[PDB]
């Protein structure tokens, strides 16, 4: 399922924010 | 609406002209825990000893602004903070800088991160959702009216109050703009098609955030993921979006053209913009003037033990704050 996908995907904590 | 943002039009004006610096020291704040870290900075509880206040202090190391090329970027934050208002958004008390740092010590909310109850409850029922959205929708309104764009919506930066509303944070890439603007900058998961394109946008890219805001509110996931950036870029940009069996219909069709790629066809920035987005079916049963008035039942109430309780953040490894003898970059930060 894509929840299970997602909870075993390693972007479930906070994510950093990018520009450089 | 358009007689409320006159006025409020007008004392972001004047703040904006006239932005105060120096409105208070380190020393009379008590440092007592971090709440959260990051790139350049970090933020802590603190106690500020004059009041008795409880405060969330974010402490700038510049060299740090400065290596990774954020100085205006942190200019434009303070300037903006120090003079926005809206319920909202996190208020702004104090703001100094010392040999080593900028400081800005603003409002703490206990209630922690959406991200927080959002991840541990999984996914949030649409009602629970639109309430939270509505509230990002007007205060999109309030910031975009003011020629201001955003840039970071997403659960990490909002944080719930004692009456359950929402308190946005971080403006690190908040800028006043009229016209278009060519910096990458944001969170992955919620980039716009036209940010990852390189090809100069607008105020439609917190719409489109929005959009990614809502649906992992209501998914429990993000309609992009995937463990690489890039592979999250394609999936944005491709134009193809699938939508949970629990989703309303309603709700499909306001993230169908919330997630536009397209943005001379997506909702927010087109010819009626924001009201695309108020008179949408999936908000029908929104009050707007209740919701910005806070006399809408909140969803949840977060748990507080009491004022300076930090049980709702994570817990952060500690380092002692220090500031050399020296002035470090002076001109960089000088209107700071
Ligand atoms: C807990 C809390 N109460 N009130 C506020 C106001 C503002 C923040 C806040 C603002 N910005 C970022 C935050 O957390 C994530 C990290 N990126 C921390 C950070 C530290 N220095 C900077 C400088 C520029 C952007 C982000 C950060 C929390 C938190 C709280």
């Amino acid at each position: 399922t894509t929840y299970a996908d997602f909870i075993a995907s390693g972007r479930t904590g906070r994510r950093n924010a990018i520009h450089d | 609406v358009k007689e409320f943002l006159a006025k409020a039009k007008e004392d972001f004006l004047k703040k904006w002209e006239n932005p105060a610096q120096n409105t208070a020291h380190l020393d009379q704040f008590e440092r007592i825990k971090t709440l959260g870290t990051g790139s350049f900075g970090r933020v802590m509880l603190v106690k500020h000893m004059e009041t008795g206040n409880h405060y969330a202090m974010k402490i700038l190391d510049k060299q740090k602004v400065v290596k990774l090329k954020q100085i205006e970027h942190t200019l434009n934050e303070k300037r903006i903070l120090q003079a926005v208002n809206f319920p909202f958004l996190v208020k702004l008390e104090f703001s100094f800088k010392d040999n080593s740092n900028l400081y800005m010590v603003m409002e703490y909310v206990p209630g922690g991160e959406m991200f927080s109850h959002l991840r541990r409850i999984g996914r949030f029922s649409e009602p629970h959702a639109r309430f939270y959205a509505a509230q990002i929708v007007l205060t999109f309104e309030y910031l975009h009216s003011l020629d201001l764009i955003y840039r970071d919506l997403k659960p990490e930066n909002l944080l719930i109050d004692q009456q359950g509303y929402i308190q946005v944070t971080d403006f690190g890439f908040a800028k006043r703009v009229k016209g278009r603007t060519w910096t990458l900058c944001g969170t992955p998961e919620y980039l716009a098609p036209e940010i990852i394109l390189s090809k100069g946008y607008n105020k439609a890219v917190d719409w489109w955030a929005l959009g990614v805001l809502i649906y992992e509110m209501a998914a429990g996931y993000p309609p992009f993921f995937a463990d690489q950036p890039i592979q999250i870029y394609e999936k944005i940009v491709s134009g193809k979006v699938r939508f949970p069996s629990h989703f309303s219909s309603d709700l499909k069709d306001l993230l169908r053209n919330l997630l536009q790629v397209d943005l001379t066809k997506r909702f927010g920035n087109l010819k009626d913009g924001v009201n695309d987005i108020k008179n949408h079916k999936w908000f029908a049963t929104t009050d707007w003037i209740a919701i910005y008035q806070r006399k809408v039942e909140a969803p949840f109430i977060p748990k507080f033990k009491g004022p300076g309780d930090t049980s709702n953040f994570d817990d952060y490894e500690e380092e002692e704050i220090r500031v050399s003898i020296n002035e470090k970059c002076g001109k960089e930060f000088s209107e700071f």
